């Protein structure tokens, strides 16, 4: 199983193509790792309700908040925004 | 399933007209005779006679081809002519 | 007697039943299991749920005829 | 009742009265490959089934319920309707 | 069809068809006279349920 | 091997005197190499693997070990290896489908289909902005060739409609290609989306790109020149122009157009959306009132490619993963319709007019089964590809503007309404009088018709099976901050 | 010649037959044709707009006018929703009070919070 290295584009200079790949690569799988906390989320809401059923509204309250507050912030989205633009500036 | 014949046909025509009380007389009707001429029918009366048989037969008669049959004989070729009768 | 939030839960009521009467619910809707939801069967436990209905209908009735009443 | 019709005709579905003159062993094939069909699907999507309650404990709802809070808390969470 | 344009004979009907329809009609008068007995007072509209 | 391989054609040709068997050989070798490549493809790396550079000024017949990149330059990634699959699944069937309706000059007609094939998988291949456009426009004199020649009565008109428009939208494109090259001296697809040009200019750069997206895809109003081409072409013609050729825009606009562009293309995208509601709504209706089998079927392209357009253009994952999903079910389905109204139906009767047929299921039934088998895969029924890659184009459409791909959502009706309206008439009602009865489909056109099926339900039952290759892909254009 | 759509067309043709269209449905079904279902003659003119005229082409209905039966479904339906909105004012009141139920309407069942149980809570 691969671990490749973190690489952040702040740190890096754009000539060395090595780098640049890696830290987008990196920036992706960042990405579908915070889609799989997403989805294990969801997955334990979803084993809550069944389990509860007339009383979801009260056990699950957490989970239900949870996954609709990370659905908008858990989504792939890209390296080039972060790339092409540098945030401190 | 059910089939009729010439002579099917030909019993039922007979029997209706002979139903008719316009007609001249029950023991003239021939398998040729003319209903104009013969049986003496008007001209709304032959009408009335054809809507009669489609009733019978079950069938529908175009203005154009009920006009055209004038005697029995005509009617009953006509009316095996149609498959679905 | 009105039923424990806990009892509510434990016995998983729908909530648009969990009302004064759901403690005559609950013995009625185990034996709509036992029996396999017959309507020959549970008779008695089905007309007690009525009753105690029947007493919170016409409670709600009698409110309903003091708040005509004020107007 | 029934009429002529093209024997060229070749169809999936056998075209016209289709009633072959060796049916009854045909229909012994095709009554053996679907009791196996039958039989090898219940059989292979066996472990895919599972009832839908009384699967998890209460131990893991109520703490996985516990830990969506301590995450909620972590971050500036309020509730729906908590303003 | 013997007779035209004349009175028609009494149709023939299976024993069957009658039998069936026997059992088919008495079960259902049957059941309705039970259920109406059973359910006078609810299904008529009785004992009310407003305080007197 | 090269020279031993010339002399195995030479022999062949001079022995057989036809050289489509040995087209055939080569085609299926070359679909059997690219298999290959798949199997030693990493997936587990978003970086081109399979790199060569050819005409490098220290090598102009080799392969480039030089510390200098002159030539031109071709590798894949995942996206490419997607469409070459495509490409290579294709083209011996576009070889098939013409087996025996070429009776004079066959070896000219055969050499120009087999090269306008080996052309587009190579332009699939090719990893900078000049290598890319040679091969796009290389196409354009084989096919004017081949639809004169070989086309039916109106072939004249239609060969010089696929040259001349084809054209026009190539020179801009190529003026937009020369202001990169000059302002930026680079023109390679590794690194381009390192370079970000001045707003202003990339505005600039990426109208002379998107006209010549217009005419390829075609985007409505410069698409009338599709149903004229491929009504006139003959069938490998408007198997490889429907099934491959319009592809080539989609894979332009993520190769070409997203990475280097990305802030203008965010400016833009509301004026893509109305050209591709435009195209949705407007080709779809005037299906409605063509005469032509095959004008019917070239209309219906044009409304696919529209959608397509609308999620590759979503800034969406989703988007993006279902315009490339919808490209290749279309590639599958399309080139099946061709088949049947200009392969099958006009080799028997050799007339497209919609008047004369008329209830081809009494001889004909196993054609009538593939004609609707055919139409409910092209408007979308699910388990088919074209049900998932439209279903996450509007996806990422609505998410794009809520507004205009709700609407878009009307393209299920109105896709329903010109095909299953086609279909009606074909298959239902008495047998028509103008024609005799004629052979059922044969074993040939009943081996391409089930290759192109079984390809479209097995991704539509599991579009799953297409993410190892794309699932860098569906992040590498999104614009996120 | 008939329609405006196909009176649009009249510049449209030079030295084509201009042909009053009649819809197929509406020729008499038992004069005889080539072909008998699409009730056509071989070698019989088409009008420009014969795809709009032709058997396949949506069915025609002769009772009313088209005008008319508009007047007739709006008419129904203005009727029809008008008397119901009218009858709303006309109603009834109930006899018993909408009913409640313990803990401040359940708020706490039904998700809800101390702080929001406005949104989420019955009518205790
Ligand atoms: C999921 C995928 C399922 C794919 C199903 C595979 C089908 C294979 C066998 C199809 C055979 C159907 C056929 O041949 O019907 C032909 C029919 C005429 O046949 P017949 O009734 O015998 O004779 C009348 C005049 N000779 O002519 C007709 O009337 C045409 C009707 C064809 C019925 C096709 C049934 C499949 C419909 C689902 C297609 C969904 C597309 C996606
Ligand atoms: C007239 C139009 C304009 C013409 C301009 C362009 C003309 C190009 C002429 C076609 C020649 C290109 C195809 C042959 C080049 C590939 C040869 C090769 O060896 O590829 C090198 C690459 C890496 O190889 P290497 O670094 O040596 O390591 C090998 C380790 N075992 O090894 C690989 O990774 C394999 C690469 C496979 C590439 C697939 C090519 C598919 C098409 C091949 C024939 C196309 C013919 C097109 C003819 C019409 C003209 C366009
Ligand atoms: C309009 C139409 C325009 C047509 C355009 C077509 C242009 C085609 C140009 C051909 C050059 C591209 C050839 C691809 C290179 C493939 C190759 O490598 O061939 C082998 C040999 C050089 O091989 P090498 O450099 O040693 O690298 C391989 C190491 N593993 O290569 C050689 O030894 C040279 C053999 C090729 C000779 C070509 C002669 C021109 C055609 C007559």
């Amino acid at each position: 199983h691969q671990r490749p290295e973190l690489v952040s584009f702040d740190d890096i200079n754009y000539n060395d193509h090595k780098k640049v790949r890696e830290a987008q690569e990196s920036y992706t799988r960042e990405q579908f790792i915070r889609l799989e906390a997403l989805k294990t989320v969801r997955k334990a809401l979803e084993k809550c309700y069944e389990e509860s059923g007339p009383n979801h509204f009260e056990d699950c309250k957490n989970l239900a908040e949870q996954y609709l507050d990370m659905l908008p912030t858990h989504r792939l989205q890209g390296y080039l925004g972060y790339q092409r633009n540098d945030p401190s500036k | 399933a059910h089939v009729l014949t010439k002579d099917m046909i030909q019993e039922r025509i007979v029997a209706l007209l002979e139903s008719f009380d316009k007609v001249n007389d029950a023991k003239n009707i021939t398998a040729t005779a003319n209903l104009t001429s013969d049986l003496g029918l008007d001209s709304l009366d032959v009408v009335e006679v054809v809507m009669a048989i489609e009733e019978e037969f079950g069938l529908e008669i175009p203005d154009h081809d009920a006009d055209e049959i004038k005697t029995v004989q005509q009617a009953i070729d006509y009316v095996s002519a149609q498959p679905a009768a | 007697p009105l039923l424990s939030q806990e009892d509510m839960k434990k016995h998983k009521i729908l909530l648009a039943y969990r009302d004064r009467c759901a403690a005559l619910l609950v013995p009625l809707n185990e034996c709509r299991k036992k029996n396999y939801y017959m309507p020959w069967a549970c008779g008695h436990e089905r007309h007690e749920y009525e009753m105690c209905e029947v007493a919170d209908f016409q409670r709600r009735v009698k409110a309903m005829d003091k708040l005509k009443a004020e107007k | 009742g029934r009429y002529p019709f093209p024997k060229d005709v070749i169809s999936m579905t056998g075209g016209w009265w289709a009633n072959p003159s060796n049916w009854k062993l045909n229909g012994l094939f095709a009554t053996g490959i679907a009791v196996g069909l039958a039989l090898w699907v219940s059989t292979a999507t066996l472990p895919y089934t599972r009832r839908r309650e009384g699967i998890t404990s209460e131990s893991d709802i109520s703490k996985w319920n516990a830990a969506a809070g301590v995450w909620r808390e972590r971050h500036g969470k309020i509730s729906t309707g908590e303003a | 069809n013997y007779k035209w344009n004349g009175p028609l004979p009494r149709p023939h009907v299976s024993a069957g068809h009658r039998i069936a329809t026997k059992f088919l009609g008495a079960t259902m008068f049957f059941w309705m006279f039970l259920r109406i007995k059973e359910e006078y007072p609810a299904m008529l509209g009785l004992h009310n349920f407003y305080p007197p | 091997i090269l020279l031993s391989s010339l002399y195995l054609f030479n022999r062949i040709l001079a022995w057989q005197g036809n050289v489509k068997h040995f087209y055939l050989f080569a085609s299926n070798l070359l679909l059997l190499f690219i298999v290959v490549l798949y199997i030693n493809f990493n997936t587990f790396s978003n970086s081109f693997q399979f790199n060569f550079e050819l005409f490098n000024s220290l090598n102009p017949f080799g392969l480039s070990n030089s510390d200098i990149s002159n030539g031109l330059l071709f590798g894949i990634d995942g996206l490419s290896l997607t469409f070459i699959l495509l490409t290579v699944l294709l083209i011996p069937l576009t070889l098939l489908g013409n087996w025996y309706n070429i009776n004079f000059n066959s070896n000219l007609y055969y050499t120009l289909v087999l090269a306008i094939g080996l052309v587009i998988l190579l332009n699939f291949w090719a990893l900078d902005y000049i290598s890319f456009y040679i091969l796009f426009e290389a196409t354009l004199p084989l096919l004017f060739i081949l639809i004169h020649i070989y086309g039916s009565s109106d072939s004249e008109r239609a060969s010089f409609y696929v040259l001349m428009f084809t054209l026009s939208g190539s020179l801009f494109m190529l003026l937009s290609i020369v202001v990169i090259s000059i302002v930026l001296n680079t023109t390679n697809f590794i690194n381009h989306n390192l370079f970000v040009l001045s707003l202003d200019l990339q505005t600039i750069i990426w109208l002379g790109l998107f006209i010549a997206i217009m005419v390829k895809t075609p985007l409505f109003p410069i698409h009338v020149w599709l149903p004229v081409v491929h009504s006139e072409s003959p069938l490998a013609g408007s198997m490889i122009l429907a099934g491959l050729i319009l592809k080539l825009a989609l894979y332009a606009i993520l190769r070409l157009l997203l990475p280097l562009l990305c802030e203008a293309q965010i400016l833009y995208t509301p004026m893509i959306y109305i050209i591709s509601l435009l195209t949705i709504i407007l080709t779809s209706l005037a299906t409605l009132r063509q005469i032509d089998l095959k004008v019917i079927i070239a209309y219906s392209s044009i409304s696919h490619m529209g959608i397509a357009i609308l999620g590759v253009c979503s800034n969406t994952s989703l988007g993006i993963y279902g315009s490339i999903v919808l490209g290749v079910a279309h590639g599958f389905v399309s080139p099946a319709l061709f088949l049947i109204v200009g392969g099958i139906l006009y080799d028997r009767y050799h007339i497209r007019i919609v008047n004369y047929y008329k209830g081809l299921t009494t001889y004909m039934p196993q054609l009538a089964t593939y004609i609707i088998i055919l139409s409910f895969a092209n408007i979308g029924t699910p388990l088919t590809g074209n049900f998932t890659g439209e279903f996450l184009s509007l996806q990422g459409g609505f998410i794009r503007n809520p507004i205009i791909g709700g609407i878009s959502c009307i393209s299920v009706l109105l896709a329903a309404i010109y095909q299953l309206k086609l279909t009606n008439k074909l298959t239902g009602g008495i047998s028509s009088i103008y024609m005799h009865r004629t052979n059922d489909v044969t074993i040939r056109e009943k081996f391409i018709m089930n290759i192109l099926i079984i390809s479209t339900l097995i991704i539509g039952i599991c579009p799953q099976i297409m993410y190892n290759l794309l699932y860098w892909t569906v992040n590498n254009y999104i614009y996120i901050i | 010649i008939r329609a405006s759509f196909d009176k649009a067309e009249e510049p449209m043709l030079g030295d084509y037959p201009d042909i009053d269209p009649f819809p197929a449905q509406l020729k008499n079904p038992y004069k005889k044709y080539d072909d008998q279902q699409d009730r056509r003659n071989l070698e019989e003119p088409l009008s420009v707009n014969d795809d709009l005229y032709d058997m396949w082409s949506p069915d025609r209905f002769t009772h009313f006018k088209n005008q008319d039966a508009l007047k007739y479904f709006i008419g129904f339906l203005t009727i029809f929703f008008g008397a119901s909105y009218v009858a709303t004012y006309f109603v009834p009141e109930k006899a018993a009070i909408p009913r409640e139920f313990p803990y401040e309407g359940l708020w706490k069942e039904s998700g809800g919070t101390e702080k929001s149980k406005a949104f989420f809570g019955q009518r205790s």
